């Protein structure tokens, strides 16, 4: 191997490189474990030594010099790139940049001199091997000099800090490329992904004029003139961020002259809405209503009682406005810029109330005080250049109203920085209660912490605290693997630019670097005390500090591996205590959303059905009364609403909740959930919806191509799974053992094909085949294979059978247990985003035509969070029925499609049933079932195994089947008396054994046999010889004597082996 | 028989299912192709209180369940009976009693 | 508990110490060493300990000492045995009127002792002459049973577990005048480091042992400083200006000075001093190592090594052995809560400030101070432990401090500072919301426009006569003096408790210090002839196989086959769902004891869970598989069984006529109590008119008893086996009132459950009081439903007392 091994060069344009290296370094590796091993162990090696010990330390010496590389091209090939297309950053260290161009030139020729030479560990050799290490010392040295320039441009820039250091470097260095710039500005702003451009001068060069900049959801913003990008790539883009605030405060000035005008003015607050900005908007409706309801108290000062309610019916009045706004169809950007406004307007309303009921007739009562209010007023003894610092030109003017936010004595200036129509949370008492507490603590100048539970989403609160302020908000997640360097940058950055600082599980940190943190945060807040302009850090001292900034700490209580925070710390940071969102208010935001009036009382009467629902049902998995669960209800509700507006909202929300929880709720508690429905609309009468197009097709294919008979029960759970595959991409067709989940899906394919055109559909098991091999996986070697589901998604696409060219719904079915190993590969595409994730990283996008169809018995394996993702279905076991099956056998219609159209041309061929024949087994079936409660009776029959109802009726059908082909002639040569005798007893005999073989197990099967011999034993008409088991007894068509099983007297055989020997 | 998982499902079992119903394996090299399988015939064995006690009533549904009864006096003497008999006759016309 | 870890060497250092420092030359050398030793080795641990734990390793020691025989005392083993843990056995109904049913069902475990088995039968004769009299009479371990007791009386064991028994607040006073008699010199014992405090043991201990290789361990609490006191004490004895000794603190990148520091003050013989040891786990396993080296080495003489960390876990076990621990805890009570909340505050930060905001501030104090005090009872006072730090009250100051420069001469809200204090100071702990409404009350009472005015801080002090009220207008140091003086004796009834509350404290106390006592207790005697745990296993199952339980097991097809479907009631939906629950907690429990009662007479394999079971029984504790199924209320093993069998008899009564719903239902004996509440307000919905969501249930005490037939009254629902705590509910009044001081727990009476439309605004009523009901004595997220009840007095007083329901007590009669 070694002797005549090899490095192919991979040019790097321009330079040699060793690529593909560790496949040989692994084998290398191999010989020199074993190899080295052996001849000092083996005593016959012992004497050959001299020899695997020389050949032991040649395999040694290859593992060094191949590391080197390695650790010097990575590292090279990144200062090489910070160097290369950087004449901005060359002309800065200028003593390192010609180093390490020496340094570069001469491994391109070493490199280049290999490739020529056999292995590199020969070619290495020791010399070479530390002229290699002099390199990379050498290289470190420039990464070194160039982490010092990125400290002093972090200092220039506070979004630098919170920008990933590759990020920071790929920026620096495209200097000039204006929008490549722009692009990472995404990472540091809340909003603002990128910037608008002229078309530049020479088509070559990339345009600097800005003229607007893009949200993260494609929101633009003008610009009032041209923004030229200047040359330093920190110094242009401070003048961004700076322009960014000007931008947002100049609209702001217009947008609050034309907010009084409207309120008289004949052009409606919605259509007002539209034209401005989602954050601009929403700050100037709860500008225009701070102002609103400070003209009420100074009214009710007067003595006007109505002052109030005036205020509450205006705010409710253009709360419904706005509501037939989002009902109408719109532009889904202008859905939350109007969907945002809904949710401090019901919010508002709220607060109204609450004013009347407590009766508080008093501005400067705490209850006004408390909430979050918007001030647009040029106070003109303005205190506010005391209560913090006069950063932007606007808060220094004193001519111009600026945008203040007063709540509990905590007075600080709108900050505008921009959010680009991220959702605001529902408000709630608990979240406004949450705002007082972290600005109290704003107010003392030390850190704000709310501690809760898991799915509180208490990150997202703070975040939405801030965003109303409108300063930019942080998020930072701990692993664990934070240090005191990386931590202190963060404060460090976070202390120089004005920005809230929010730490996702910051329980989870080492007590040890806690300690540093606790010193770093007592340093900072001890100067904002102070109030110092600047103040002076443990390390790099000099740092401009803004009263603006707050640290904002998420602690979970209940999380696992959880270490107790420094008494020092707790002192430091105010806990707060923070509960589960309220069901009602999130319910009332959903429901409002889709454009419901009385949405409000709809949503206390329907989160109050759900709590009640989970406690009177019986425990099920499938069963989802989760929030995710009540969306996707309310999402189908809505297109409805929207479809008939005028029908009033209590009547159409009844028929609708029904509807779609029928499907999934069982039998049992059908009865039981109906009726308590009735308890919330007594007076409302619901009306049962169906599609009759679509249930006529369904009918008409069943009894035309599937030779099955079209139950009024069958037919409306196939008409339910196809509105479920309409509004849900993925369902679960969960059910019994047996039923019939498979005909139902199967059913539904072939109505889509006659219905519209043909559709493919993909069968596999997932449970079946093993799970990584199902998705694929990487072999020894590097080639990654094609997963079963993976390929089907690259087949489904193009190039295939399945290929979405004529068919108009295609979906892949799978019929495994779910399993949560198995489904988290897939819980990307269980999640609304269709996004597909792989171990190669190969994107694949599911199309809206494309559905996902799981079957499944039981959904114990499967995660609660599971059951949410997805829409779910029951079929009851009795709802679909065994008669189905009976009917299609006795008709013969199912077997005879499924021989004219398959592949499996060897199969035996079913024998013709008289009609006289046809209407005896039909009374036999019939009457041996249900009027026997004795053979479904537990007690009675005594089965090893559960066998299903379903099951027990194929068995009679295929043994009815031969006994019929076998003795056919005899019947039509008899008489139909006894041919009526004959068939009733042929019916028996197949009946006793097709539940006489699962009956057994217990202390003595004997037992068993003789309770089924005895119930079995009054069959009708036709009886049994007393003294003998039915079992023993067979009908002989001839004789008529149900004549006992002859056995063959066993003969003697010359088998050596008594397991041959059969008796 | 089958080792079953944490989950009380066994994958060589499920595997049996995809067969009697769909009538196609897929391949673990050339996953691909469909490889469909036809005019097969499977015939269980299966022990209570062993490995599994009970196997998936989905494919139990579609095979019919039989079962052999525990010993008896009747079964075991006829059994038995004639095999001894038979060799018993060849040692001598005595002790076949 | 953990950090409790002495090491052998350690141990044996301290062992021969105790025999150097006897000063008798053989005249009686063999009695006084061992005297010695027990004193030398208890001092030595007793630091080491908490106050709460040295009280239970006294006990131990003595219990030991009379287990082997080393002292001559009169007991029996399984006497021993029985006072460790007490089973509650049921059986006789009949009680005493004055002895509560508990103290009853603990009595019946008496009568299985040969030495009381006639003392039941005695009991009964000339009770209220003479068992009433001494029951009423305080001090009762010092009082003679006039019932020719005196035998019993004379032996002090025999009598301690007479005492358990009857009262069991009156246990961890009584054990004390018991340890005392028993154990040679105990009244040194009983005294033990009491006289000396604090900065006085930490000066002895330095210089009569670890000398070196011995490094000293600090256990500190919230509030306290170690280095302070030692700082002192190490100038004392050697000149320690702060350049030959280091009060190094552990700070992350200072780990390699304190290493440096360590290695140098070997050589040189000069103490070293650590602070904040938890706060590097790593360190400690580095530091471990050094330890270990430098005692094999052997630096230089008159070197130690200080360290003080808060305790917890995750800290070497080798550590802490090797080393000397010393724990420091501040004085407990109202009146040394209160002044440590005054030292706090800076004195030169009061005087500058102005008679109204310093008058304020003391207010909040308190309030911070009586939080501290609530803390340490369970369900009665919080029902929740929440950490509280003096942080939390500065926080609170410096706003308040804010609000009052801003007023100046304008009149300050209260209304606004309120909320703050409620729903920010110390909201922020409280997550429960239940907590919340009782700590708004302790804030209500103290924060009122008349606070600048004398007035009393304690809740409404009708005929109480403590009289503590807010000092008037004066300099600092006369604030402090008042308080000393007029805080006095710290009471439950200061904090809004009632008497029979701090009773049920001393019960919960004693409770706790022989659950603990009993994992301590060594070796199980040592054998001899008490039964076994699997025999005693054995015999529980017995008693399960006599009863069936196989026919108390409900078939659901049966039960369903009697129910037509189309004439189902919500009730009946509600016991379908109960019996479903109760059927598999029922077979699971069978399943469970058939198993174990296998293994136990069968050969076969013993899983790890069984064995648990089988300790669980022996214990007397239910299982925790079992726990886990149906209710989670916390019981004895025989009182569950026979709570269980009362469950069952509900179902029984139910599957005969099903439809015909029962005269008088017990919400206390339910799976889910809520559950049928729902039922019952669906019921109403039919028969009325409007939306369920709308209909709020509504409680309406009822001076019936249960011999009324009147049933499934028309918009209506009976209820019983509700027990009020902290408060007695009069029949002839109608409304709540005060508890009787002897009586800790209050059945209610038949209790009528309405269902009516919500008011539609918010209305407060002053004769209606919320009190929340919760399944179990502990109230811990076992909350159900908010019952209304008239009450003459204000709600704020009822709220602050704590009052609530409970469904299950163990004063439920039968
Ligand atoms: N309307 C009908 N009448 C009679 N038999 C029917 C009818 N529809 C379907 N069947 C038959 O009932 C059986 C249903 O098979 P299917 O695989 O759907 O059952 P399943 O128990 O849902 O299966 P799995 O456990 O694999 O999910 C088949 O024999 C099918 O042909
Ligand atoms: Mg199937």
């Amino acid at each position: 191997w070694w002797s005549k091994q090899v490095f192919e060069f991979t040019e790097y344009k321009e330079t040699k490189t060793f690529a593909s290296l560790d496949n040989m370094m692994e084998v290398l590796d191999q010989h020199s474990l074993d190899l080295m091993g052996m001849k000092s162990q083996g005593k016959y090696v012992e004497f050959f030594y001299d020899r695997v010990e020389d050949w032991r330390e040649k395999l040694g010496r290859v593992d060094v010099v191949v590391n080197e590389w390695l650790k010097v091209q990575k590292n090279w090939k990144i200062l090489y790139n910070i160097f290369l297309l950087s004449e901005d950053i060359r002309m800065q260290l200028p003593e390192d940049t010609k180093v390490f161009e020496g340094v570069d030139k001469e491994f391109k020729d070493m490199m280049s001199e290999v490739s020529a030479n056999p292995s590199v560990v020969e070619a290495c050799t020791i010399e070479r091997r530390d002229v290699l290490v002099g390199w990379s010392q050498a290289i470190k040295k420039c990464e070194k000099a160039l982490n010092d320039y990125l400290e002093q441009k972090k200092k220039s820039f506070p979004r630098f800090y919170f920008l990933s250091n590759q990020s920071l470097l790929t920026i620096l260095s495209n200097g000039q490329n204006a929008p490549k710039v722009c692009e990472y500005l995404g990472d540091c702003f809340d909003g603002l992904k990128t910037l608008t451009f002229e078309p530049p001068a020479n088509p070559a060069e990339t345009s600097k004029v800005g003229i607007g900049m893009i949200s993260k959801d494609d929101e633009k913003v003008p610009f009032s003139s041209k923004f030229i990008c200047e040359g330093a790539v920190e110094h242009w883009l401070l003048n961004l961020e700076f322009r960014m605030r000007e931008t947002l405060q100049e609209i702001l000035e217009g947008a609050k002259n034309t907010a009084d005008l409207w309120d008289s003015g004949d052009k409606p607050r919605e259509e007002w809405v539209e034209g401005y900005n989602a954050q601009i908007a929403l700050l100037t409706t709860t500008i225009v209503w701070t102002e609103d309801v400070g003209r009420a108290f100074e009214d009710l000062a007067g003595g006007s009682e109505t002052a109030m309610k005036e205020c509450q019916k205006l705010i409710e009045v253009r709360l419904e406005n706005l509501i037939k706004k989002v009902r109408g169809d719109l532009h889904i950007l202008e859905r939350w810029k109007i969907i945002n406004i809904i949710t401090i307007d019901v919010h508002s309303r709220d607060v109204v109330e609450k004013f009347v009921i407590q009766k508080v007739s008093e501005a400067e009562s705490f209850a006004w005080l408390s909430q979050l209010k918007f001030y647009w007023e040029n106070k003109p003894d303005s205190d506010m250049h005391l209560r913090q610092t006069l950063r932007f030109p606007w808060e220094k003017d004193k001519n111009k109203n600026k945008c203040i936010i007063r709540i509990v004595d905590w007075f600080r200036f709108y900050s505008y920085e921009y959010i680009g129509n991220a959702i605001r949370l529902v408000i709630t008492p608990l979240t406004d209660r949450c705002y007082i507490t972290l600005t109290q603590a704003l107010n003392l100048t030390m850190g704000g912490a709310p501690a809760g539970p898991a799915g509180t989403g208490k990150t997202e609160t703070t975040k939405d605290l801030g965003r109303a302020i409108g300063i930019p908000v942080m998020v930072f997640n701990c692993s664990d693997q934070m240090n005191k360097d990386s931590m202190a940058q963060i404060f460090m950055g976070l202390s120089q630019s004005g920005a809230w600082g929010c730490f996702d599980e910051f329980n989870r940190i080492s007590i040890e670097v806690l300690s540093v943190v606790s010193t770093q945060v007592k340093c900072v807040l001890d100067a904002l005390k102070e109030k110092k302009t600047k103040f002076s850090f443990v390390e790099e001292g000099e740092i401009q500090l803004q009263d603006t900034v707050g640290f904002f700490i998420t602690m979970n209580p209940g999380y696992a591996g959880r270490t107790e925070l420094p008494e020092n710390l707790k002192a430091l940071f105010r806990s707060c205590a923070m509960v589960v969102p309220d069901l009602a208010l999130i319910c009332e935001n959903m429901l409002m959303s889709e454009g419901f009036t009385m949405a409000r009382v709809l949503s206390r009467k329907f989160v109050s059905l759900y709590m009640l629902s989970r406690e009177l049902l019986s425990k099920q998995k499938h069963y989802d009364w989760g929030l995710r669960a009540v969306k996707s209800v309310l999402r189908q509700a809505g297109k409805l609403k929207r479809g008939d507006p005028d029908m009033p909202e209590d009547p159409l929300l009844m028929r609708a909740l029904r509807d779609f929880n029928m499907p999934k709720i069982v039998t049992d508690d059908k009865v039981i959930f109906r009726r308590l429905i009735g308890d919330l609309f007594p007076k409302l009468d619901p009306p049962t919806k169906q599609n009759p197009e679509l249930k006529k097709i369904v009918q008409d294919t069943t009894k035309k191509d599937m030779g099955l008979v079209a139950e009024e029960l069958f037919v409306t759970k196939v008409v339910q799974l196809a509105e479920i595959l309409e509004v849900r991409h993925c369902c679960f067709v969960i059910g019994p053992p047996g039923s019939g989940k498979t005909c139902v899906w199967k059913t539904l394919i072939k109505s889509y094909i006659n219905s519209g055109e043909d559709a493919e559909y993909d069968t596999l098991n997932p449970k079946a085949v093993t799970s990584d091999e199902l998705f694929g996986a990487y072999t020894k070697t590097k080639e990654w294979k094609n997963g079963v589901i993976a390929v089907i998604m690259k087949n489904q696409v193009k190039n295939e059978e399945k290929y979405k060219a004529t068919h108009m719904h295609k979906w892949s079915v799978l019929d495994g247990d779910i399993d949560p190993e198995w489904i988290e590969s897939l819980n990307t595409v269980m999640d609304d985003n269709k996004v597909l994730t792989l171990v190669s990283n190969d994107r694949i996008f599911l199309t809206p035509q494309m559905r996902l169809i799981f079957e499944i018995s039981n959904l114990r394996n499967a995660t609660p969070a599971t059951v949410s993702r997805a829409g779910v279905l029951f079929i009851n076991e009795t709802d679909i029925g065994w008669m189905p099956y009976m009917n299609s056998w006795l008709e013969r219609s199912q077997i005879n499609i499924l021989k004219q159209q398959k592949e499996m041309a060897n199969m035996p061929e079913y024998p013709v049933i008289d009609d006289v024949a046809k209407s005896v087994f039909y009374r036999c079936f019939q009457s041996y079932f249900e009027q026997n409660i004795d053979v479904h009776d537990k007690n009675r029959v005594r089965h090893i195994c559960p066998m299903v109802d379903i099951a027990m009726i194929q068995t009679i059908c295929t043994i009815l089947d031969a006994l019929l082909i076998q003795h056919l002639p005899k019947l039509k040569q008899m008489k139909e008396e006894d041919e009526k005798q004959a068939l009733e007893a042929f019916f028996i005999f197949a009946g006793l054994w097709a539940i006489g073989g699962p009956v057994g197990g217990g202390q003595d099967d004997s037992k068993d046999m003789k309770e089924f011999n005895t119930v079995w034993k009054g069959a009708a008409k036709v009886k049994f010889p007393e003294q003998g088991l039915c079992y023993d007894y067979y009908y002989d068509i001839n004789e008529n004597k149900w004549n006992t099983w002859k056995v063959e007297d066993y003969l003697p055989n010359d088998q050596p082996l008594f397991s041959k020997i059969y008796v | 028989m089958p080792y079953v998982d944490k989950y009380g499902t066994q994958s060589p079992i499920q595997l049996l299912r995809l067969i009697l119903d769909y009538g196609s394996i897929f391949n673990r090299e050339q996953l691909e192709e469909r490889k469909f399988l036809q005019d097969l015939l499977f015939f269980g064995c299966l022990n209570q209180k062993s490995g599994s006690f009970t196997v998936d009533l989905r494919l139990q549904r579609n095979f019919s369940v039989f079962s052999m009864y525990t010993p008896s006096s009747d079964v075991i003497k006829t059994i038995f009976g004639s095999i001894l008999n038979a060799h018993l006759s060849t040692i001598d016309d005595k002790a076949q009693k | 508990d953990h950090m409790y870890q002495y090491s052998l060497e350690s141990f044996i250092t301290f062992f021969f110490k105790a025999i150097n420092r006897t000063t008798v030359r053989d005249e009686n050398r063999i009695p006084t060493l061992i005297l010695n030793i027990r004193q030398t080795i208890y001092q030595w641990i007793s630091r080491g300990l908490f106050e709460k734990h040295k009280l239970i390793f006294l006990t131990l020691i003595v219990f030991r000492l009379m287990q082997k025989k080393i002292i001559d005392v009169a007991y029996e083993v399984a006497e021993m045995d029985f006072l460790i843990k007490c089973p509650a056995r049921p059986g006789v109904e009949n009680t005493l009127d004055w002895l509560p049913n508990i103290s009853w069902d603990q009595i019946q475990g008496l009568i299985n002792l040969e030495e009381f088995r006639n003392f039941a039968h005695q009991l009964e004769k000339e009770a209220p002459n003479r068992f009433k009299d001494w029951y009423n009479e305080l001090q009762p371990e010092d009082q003679k049973l006039p019932l020719d007791w005196k035998r019993l009386d004379s032996m002090p064991f025999k009598k301690l577990l007479v005492l358990r028994c009857l009262r069991p607040d009156r246990m961890t006073i009584s054990l004390n005048n018991f340890i005392r008699a028993v154990l040679p010199q105990g009244d040194a014992f009983v005294e033990m480091d009491q006289k000396l405090a604090f900065s006085e043991i930490l000066e002895s201990v330095i210089n009569e042992d670890a000398e070196s290789t011995i490094p000293i361990f600090f256990i500190l609490s919230p509030g306290s400083d170690p280095v302070k006191e030692v700082e002192k004490i190490a100038k004392k004895k050697r000149i320690e200006p702060g350049k030959n000794f280091f009060n190094i603190a552990l700070g992350q990148g200072q780990d390699e000075i304190a290493r440096r520091r360590i290695e140098e003050g070997n050589k040189e013989g000069h103490w070293v001093m650590l602070q904040n040891i938890h706060l590097m786990p790593t360190w400690l396993i580095e530091l471990e190592k050094i330890l270990d080296s430098y005692s094999g080495e052997a630096g230089n003489s008159e070197f130690r090594l200080f360290l003080s960390a808060e305790p917890s876990t995750g800290i070497p076990i080798g550590i802490l052995d090797r080393s000397i621990k010393l724990t420091n805890e501040p004085p407990a009570g109202l009146k040394a809560n209160m002044k440590r909340a005054w030292t706090y505050f800076s004195k030169e930060e009061i005087e500058d400030k102005d008679p109204k905001i310093k008058s304020i501030l003391f207010a909040l104090c308190f309030f911070h101070s009586t939080l501290i005090e609530r803390r340490r009872f369970g369900p009665k006072g919080w029902n929740m432990s929440y950490p509280f730090n003096m942080g939390d009250l500065r926080d609170s100051y410096l706003v308040m401090n804010r609000y009052m420069e801003q007023n100046q001469g304008g009149k300050v809200p209260f209304n606004d500072l309120i909320y703050i204090f409620g729903e920010i100071m110390y909201g922020g702990h409280i997550v429960d919301d239940w907590d919340r409404r009782l700590c708004n009350s302790y804030l209500f009472n103290t924060m009122h426009e008349q606070l600048f005015d004398e007035l009393e801080l304690f809740p409404y002090i009708e005929g109480k006569g403590l009289s503590f009220k807010v000092p008037g207008q004066n300099p600092y140091e006369k604030y402090i003096e008042h308080i000393e003086t007029s805080l006095k004796q710290e009471t439950p009834l200061a904090y809004g408790l009632h008497p029979n509350a701090e009773i049920g404290f001393r019960t919960d106390q004693c409770k706790t210090l022989f659950n603990t006592l009993l994992e301590l207790m060594p070796k199980e005697q040592s054998r001899d002839i008490k039964s076994s745990n699997e025999m005693a296993s054995d015999l529980i199952k017995q008693l399960l196989e006599d009863s069936e339980l196989k026919n108390k097991i409900f078939n659901m097809e049966e039960i369903k086959n009697k129910i037509d479907a189309e004439n189902k009631g919500p009730y009946q939906n509600v016991f379908l769902q109960e019996i479903e629950y109760m059927n598999a907690l029922l077979s699971e429990i069978v399943k469970d004891l058939e198993e174990i009662g296998q293994g136990l007479s069968g050969l076969l394999t013993v899983s790890e869970n069984m064995e648990m079971i089988i300790e669980s029984i022996a214990l007397s504790r239910v299982p925790a598989s079992w726990q886990k199924l149906a209710y989670p209320s916390k019981r004895g093993l025989q009182s569950w069984l026979a709570n269980l069998f009362q469950r069952i008899e509900q179902l029984n009564i139910f599957r005969d006529d099903p439809y015909s719903i029962p005269r008088v239902v017990m919400i206390s004996r339910f799976f889910n109590p809520q559950s049928f509440l729902t039922a019952i307000m669906q019921v109403i919905s039919r028969a009325k008119a409007y939306e369920l969501n709308k209909l709020y249930i509504q409680t309406e005490i009822t001076k019936r008893s249960i011999e009324e037939i009147e049933g499934a009254a028309k918009e209506g629902a009976y209820v019983y086996g509700f027990i009020l705590e902290g408060a007695r509910w009069d029949y002839q009044l109608g409304q709540l009132e005060e508890s009787k001081p002897k009586e800790m727990f209050s059945v209610l009476p038949v209790t009528y459950c309405k269902a009516i439309p919500l008011p539609p605004e918010g209305k407060e009523d002053k004769s209606l009081y919320q009190c929340p009901v919760y399944k179990t004595e502990d109230r811990g997220n076992t909350y159900v439903f908010t019952a209304q009840l008239k009450t003459r007095f204000p709600p704020r007083k009822w709220i602050l007392a704590g009052v609530a329901i409970i469904m299950d007590v163990e004063g439920v009669s039968d």
